């Protein structure tokens, strides 16, 4: 229990945030959600001196159907994931990976800024944002970037992110139309930080080969992991077992994961590569628009 | 070095107090509002004993500084019993056995609260083990909590 | 009018203050110029010191004193244990650190250092800055190398443990003269009780050295007789106060280091003391259990019966005794043969030492353990004979016939003796009726594409008397209302509900005007406690004759108040009709009649010199079989849990609605122990599983749709009323069950040991299909 001392401020505005943590503290920390920051408190494992709460800040809390991409603001909280546009092509896979993100009482304010800046390496959102290719704006005092998720992922709990600038908003491009989106995870029970998981995107040719795949694993090494070339398989060739199988069996070859308390590291390869192929499984039916269902 | 005044709704009555901001909102809502209704079990947002109502919103008053809550309404176990009569949810709880000690009580009915004042939906034995599943218990184990639940929304709802 | 309460399903006296919250729990408790006590526990497993600076955390203002070892060496004994000693030989020691010795540190988790300061968020602030440095020393944990002893934990040495041995007649010609004769080693996990409230403790001293006030926990809280006796202070002058449990499950069951340093600590300042524990530090803290390792043997013929069973089993205590003194391990090395017969029997259990939290008694403790393995053995043992689990237990179960069944094993102490009493009957009827209740054999008739199914079973040494006795009252008053005074303790399963029950039956009063006051040493000056599935009979047979007490005192003090003699209409209201019909005498006008008028209006019978109430030599066993059924997913590591049912014979259910909830709750912990729960350690010695994220609670989603209960009352006990102990017949056989069944599903030899049962073991199906 018990969290260290330290000074706490609420911010006015998105440049407030950036102007007084940066003059603030060479180690003043950022708030928002705290379901990471707090427990890492009680814990002891962060000794910030000045925490800022953005929690409440006006822009960043709203969902938009912006040109070719979506626009989530960064204090989104996981909750309005499982609710309610939801989003366009929706259910996308999100509201399908945030409904594992732990409970309710936990979804009910861990918003998905945090998740990203927090980056742990079991991380349900990432794994399922990459496979979007998302496109995240980071304003600083100086200016404003935007990161692809690629590079945005360094490793577990750590994060591209420079020291004192703020992740506004995060953009996934709206893919194509009537692809197919699924995500399933294994964990000792539902909710937990799971052993292994997949996040899997098929998109129709129709006529009916495959034009597009995405995939990304959860839990293969430090971060999430796009299988560039298992998608290369699927590439061109239509559905079968066999296409799905040796696309899941290929995806895993490249993986060394941690271990040990849920499991060994080779264990986790496979159970990953079954996640992969029933992902890719549901990864159709849904591609099956043409609606009139 | 720093002080910070809190303007809070608690379970009606509001509050004004200076606290130091590294306080959690349970050991807030515990001292000096003695409202031990709030239980704390695991430290880490798990045990379910921990959780409050928030802004209508349940969540754990042990992830959140009790300095986060300012100008918020917040509800707590002691906010369900009006004038004597314990809140239906409690009486079906007592009425099917579902608590033995008493810790994963608070948790499990403020969590409850919401969707029970909320007009849907129907909760089923299966849809009810859902509900609850943000909180632990390690004496029931739900069977009866489960069963006390689905019993409270019939009453509410289909009732005679 | 002859209303009856016992037997009858009566919403729980308890259920009110914990709703509405007015119930107050040990880390609730404020007291105006508190001290909050934080502890600087050992992060080496193993480790003799050098610790002297306490420099900068003495010197951070808010902080009023930190406690080095060298205070509490003092007096300062160390943690004594009770009777149930011989002894052999000896006990010191473990008991514990006992208390933050300047010399040697045994695991990770135990105190060295204790802060005192003003908040709690000040005095771990302070605990930071405490540094001892160490010399690490070699680790020890597997307790087959404990005995094999290099890397001694005591220099003294101070043989690990303590060695017991029980075994009957002619085991040597039982098995000389077997046909299939059968050795397996089985190991089951270390697990433990982690119930929701942790531990706290609060203790106020009256400066004016009278006395001191303890609304800790301590749980058997007429066990003020330790911290008594270690204090020099005795007997009163330690009063213990009420307060609510959040759940032990024996677990949080006696003294505790932190107990007497906070006691010695507010006694020699005059001030308030408080404490409350963390997670992490239940976690490496807290009594451990559940780790053994069981060396087993089976003598057996053509026919199938047994004629001789057992080899060496290895209780892993921990680090220390802590009041878990050889009775669990005394306990365990009785009972590893259940409701069977045995003709002969060879227990040598070794309790041994390691560098781990010193363990206790969880709910059912060293009965969890064996009864696995005696089922693992068993089914082990169907797969060379050849044919079903179900005919082998069916037809050498318990004979009977042969009640009363003085055994069969030992040597019988099952913890003293003699028994096994086995006067309670038909051990069979009850597996026989529980499958006529009503499925198993219509699912092991499984189109089975999915999987399979499993069966267990448990005897249950549950009521310890503790022996001879345990104290009871009850009082009548003026207005309404009637109190009851205990030995007992509400750890939560309702037991303020079933004495209330047994007292209305007995006076004709409702269960809701009864009160029940326990754990509160001022009225209370002498009880045993609550542990091994007792309170009821015992507790519950001290207010019986309480109420009892009163009714001669009554119904001979209201002859006497009218005038007619003790002969009437028949006589319950409660009140007094004569006659039939004209007039009548309240129960409670009675009562307030006995004002200062040369008397008094009550009764506290039990007990004097030879006892009361009286419970001596012989416990009452029940037995029961848990049924499974698990459905498995391969290509992971999954499984669904299809179907559960634990039955369990015990005469007289007091209460059925309250005894459901003992049941399937206790059952749940059962598989959470199966398949979930696990200490691990990394092979250095630092704990793995410390917060919540590693050590795996069952949650509501995985659990069975329901248990189903199949209990009867055939055959009551002698020890009027005829009931049984109830309180952990649940977790028994869970293990066993789910083991046997999980091995039916895959399906190869029956051939599991090690619990629990990971994700990662249950793809060897992989290879199957491989
Ligand atoms: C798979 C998965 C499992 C989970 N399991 C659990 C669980 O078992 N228990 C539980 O309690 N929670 C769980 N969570 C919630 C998790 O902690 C999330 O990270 C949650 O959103 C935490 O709140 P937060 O990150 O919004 O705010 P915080 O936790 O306060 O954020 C922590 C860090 O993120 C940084 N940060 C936040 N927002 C921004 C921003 N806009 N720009 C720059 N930096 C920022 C801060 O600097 C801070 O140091 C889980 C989440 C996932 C994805
Ligand atoms: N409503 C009840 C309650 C109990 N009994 C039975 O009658 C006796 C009265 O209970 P008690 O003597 O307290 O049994 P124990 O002392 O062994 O403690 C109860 C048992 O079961 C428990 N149930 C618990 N339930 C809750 N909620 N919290 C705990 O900490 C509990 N701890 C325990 C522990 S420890 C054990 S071992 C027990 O034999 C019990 O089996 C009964 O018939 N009907
Ligand atoms: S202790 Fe705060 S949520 Fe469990
Ligand atoms: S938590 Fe102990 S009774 Fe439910
Ligand atoms: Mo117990």
């Amino acid at each position: 229990m018990k969290p260290p001392s330290f000074d706490y401020v609420v911010a006015d505005s998105v440049e407030h945030a950036l102007r007084l943590l940066a003059d603030g503290g060479d180690d003043a920390k950022i708030i928002a959600g705290g379901q990471s920051l707090v427990p890492l408190l009680n814990f002891r494992m962060s000794r910030p001196s000045l925490l800022v709460d953005i929690n409440r800040v006006p822009g960043l809390a709203n969902i938009r159907k912006s040109d070719q991409t979506i626009a989530i603001g960064a204090l989104t909280r996981h909750a309005k994931l499982t609710t309610s546009k939801t989003i366009s092509q929706n259910l996308p896979i999100l509201s399908e990976a945030a409904a594992w993100i732990a409970h309710p009482q936990i979804r009910n304010r861990g918003t998905i800024g945090g998740s990203l800046a927090h980056a742990d390496a079991a991380a349900e959102l990432p794994v399922v944002l990459l496979a979007l290719d998302a496109y995240v704006t980071a304003q600083s005092l100086q200016g404003e970037r935007k990161i692809p998720l690629k590079e945005l992922l360094v490793s577990h709990f750590v994060s591209s992110i420079l020291p004192g600038e703020l992740i506004v908003e995060v953009n996934v491009p709206q893919l194509p139309h009537g692809s197919g989106a699924a995500f399933d995870e294994f964990s000792r029970r539902h909710g937990d930080y799971a052993i292994g998981g997949a996040a899997s995107l098929v998109t129709l040719d129709e006529q009916g080969k495959c034009s597009r795949a995405r995939i990304t694993v959860l839990g293969g090494g430090s971060t999430a992991i796009r299988c560039q070339e298992a998608e290369n398989i699927l590439i061109d060739s239509t559905l079968s077992s066999h296409d799905i199988a040796a696309a899941a069996h290929a995806a895993v070859q490249g993986l060394d994961p941690v271990p040990t308390v849920h499991g060994s590291a080779q264990y986790r390869a496979q159970v990953i590569r079954t996640m992969v192929e029933r992902t890719l499984a549901k990864a159709l039916h849904r591609a099956r628009p043409t609606k009139e269902s | 070095m720093n002080a910070f005044r809190l303007t809070v709704e608690v379970n009606g009555v509001t509050h004004a107090t200076d606290v130091e901001p590294r306080r959690l909102l349970a050991d807030f809502l515990r001292d000096d509002l003695h409202l031990r209704g709030t239980r704390v079990g695991c430290e880490h947002g798990v045990c379910g004993s921990c959780t409050v109502i928030l802004d209508g919103q349940p969540v754990r008053s042990c992830t959140v500084l009790a300095v986060q809550a300012n100008n918020s309404r917040i509800e707590t176990v002691e906010s369900l019993q009006k004038d004597g009569q314990l809140h239906p949810l409690q009486r079906s709880f007592s009425k099917c056995h579902a608590l033995q000690c008493g810790f994963c009580t608070s948790g499990f009915l403020m969590t409850l609260k919401p969707l029970y004042d909320d007009e849907d939906v129907t909760l089923d034995a299966t849809s009810a083990r859902e509900a609850i599943s943000g909180n632990l218990c390690r004496c029931t184990g739900y069977q009866q909590i489960v069963e006390a639940t689905v019993d409270a929304f019939h009453c509410r709802d289909h009732n005679d | 009018n002859r209303q009856a309460w016992i037997g009858q399903e009566v919403l729980r006296r308890e259920d009110r203050r914990l709703l509405t919250g007015t119930a107050t729990f040990a880390g609730d408790l404020g007291v105006p110029g508190q001290l909050h006590m934080r502890i600087v526990r050992s992060t080496q497993a193993h480790a003799r010191i050098v610790s002297i600076d306490a420099t900068e955390a003495e010197k951070t203002p808010g902080v009023r004193m930190v406690i080095t070892s060298e205070h509490t060496r003092h007096l300062g004994s160390v943690l004594l244990e009770e009777l149930g000693y011989h002894e052999i030989y000896e006990n010191i020691e473990d008991f514990s650190h006992p208390v933050l010795a300047v010399d040697k540190v045994l695991y990770v988790g135990q105190p060295v250092v204790a802060v005192l300061a003003v908040d709690p968020y000040l005095a771990e602030d302070a605990a930071e800055l405490v540094s001892i440095e160490y010399e690490p020393l070699p680790v020890l944990l597997d307790p087959e190398e404990a005995l094999t002893g290099k890397v001694e934990l005591f220099p003294g040495r101070g043989n690990e443990g303590a060695r017991i041995k029980k075994a009957y007649g002619d085991i040597d010609r039982a098995f000389a003269e077997a046909e299939h004769v059968i050795r397996h080693k089985y190991v089951t996990n270390r697990h433990s009780g982690v119930p929701m409230e942790p531990r706290a403790v609060v203790v106020q001293p009256d400066p004016a050295r009278d006395t001191l006030f303890i609304w800790g926990t301590v749980h058997v809280h007429d066990n003020r007789r330790i911290i008594a006796k270690m204090l020099n202070l005795p007997e009163v002058n330690v009063r213990m106060k009420h307060v609510e449990i959040g759940g032990s499950f024996g677990v949080k069951g006696g003294v505790f280091p932190e107990n007497v340093v906070a006691a010695w600590a507010a006694r020699t300042l005059g001030v308030p003391i408080k404490w409350t524990e963390d997670r992490v530090e239940h976690m490496t803290s807290t009594s451990h259990a559940r780790e053994m390792v069981h060396k087993l043997e089976l003598a057996l013929d053509a026919e199938g019966r047994i004629l001789g069973m057992k080899d060496e089993i290895f209780h892993n205590h921990g680090a220390y005794f802590r009041q878990a003194e050889p009775l669990v391990s005394d306990i365990t090395a009785g009972i590893v043969f259940g409701p069977y017969r045995v003709p002969a029997y060879d227990a040598t259990l070794h309790a041994v030492f390691t560098n781990k939290t010193p363990v206790g008694a969880y709910r059912a403790p060293g009965r969890y353990e064996s009864t696995f393995a005696r089922e693992r053995i068993f089914d082990l043992a169907c797969a060379e004979i050849g044919l079903s689990k179900t005919e082998f237990r069916r037809r050498n179960l318990l004979t009977a016939e042969d009640l009363p069944w003085t055994p069969g094993l030992d040597i019988v102490h099952e913890p003293y003796h003699f028994d096994s009493g086995d006067v309670v009957k038909h051990f069979n009827e009850a597996l026989e009726a529980a499958n006529f209740s009503e499925w198993l054999e219509e699912s092991k008739r499984l189109r089975a594409d999915g999987r399979k199914v499993g069966v267990g079973l448990g005897v249950l040494m549950d009521k310890a008397g503790l022996g001879l006795f345990e104290t009871g009252g009850v009082e009548v008053s003026r207005a309404g209302r009637v109190t009851v005074k205990t030995g007992g303790s509400s750890v939560g399963q309702g037991i303020e509900t079933v004495l209330a029950q047994i007292v209305a039956e007995e006076l004709q009063i409702a269960p809701e005007n009864i009160d029940i006051v326990h754990s509160d040493t001022e009225l209370i000056p002498d009880g045993v406690g609550s542990w091994s599935s007792r309170s009821t009979v015992l507790a519950g047979g001290a207010a019986r004759k309480a109420a009892l007490a009163v009714v001669e005192k009554a119904r001979r003090l209201a002859s006497e108040m009218l005038e007619a003699d003790p002969d009437d209409l028949e006589l319950t209201a409660g009140s007094f009709k004569v006659k039939g019909t004209d007039q009548q005498i309240s129960l409670y006008e009675i009562a307030a009649a006995r004002d200062p008028f040369t008397a008094r209006a009550d009764n506290d019978e039990p007990g004097l010199a030879a006892d009361a109430v009286y419970m001596n030599n012989a416990m009452n066993y029940p037995y029961g079989v848990t049924l499974v059924q698990i459905e498995l997913d391969p290509d992971t590591g999954g499984h669904r849990i299809l179907r559960f049912s634990t039955s369990t014979e015990a005469g007289r259910v007091i209460n059925p609605l309250t005894t459901r909830g003992q049941i399937i709750g206790a059952a749940v912990q059962g598989i959470g122990g199966a398949l979930y729960e696990e200490f691990l350690y990394e092979e250095d010695g630092q704990p793995i599983t410390t917060s919540f994220m590693d050590y795996l609670l069952p949650s509501a989603q995985e659990m069975p749709n329901v248990d189903c209960f199949v209990t009867e009352d055939a055959k009551s006990p002698d020890n009027p009323f005829g009931a049984k102990g109830l309180g952990e017949i649940g977790i028994i056989a869970a293990g066993a069950a789910i083991a046997s069944a999980i091995d039916d599903a895959i399906a190869d030899g029956v051939h599991t040991d090690r619990l629990p049962v990971t994700p990662e073991q249950i793809f060897s199906r992989c290879q199957g299909l491989n």
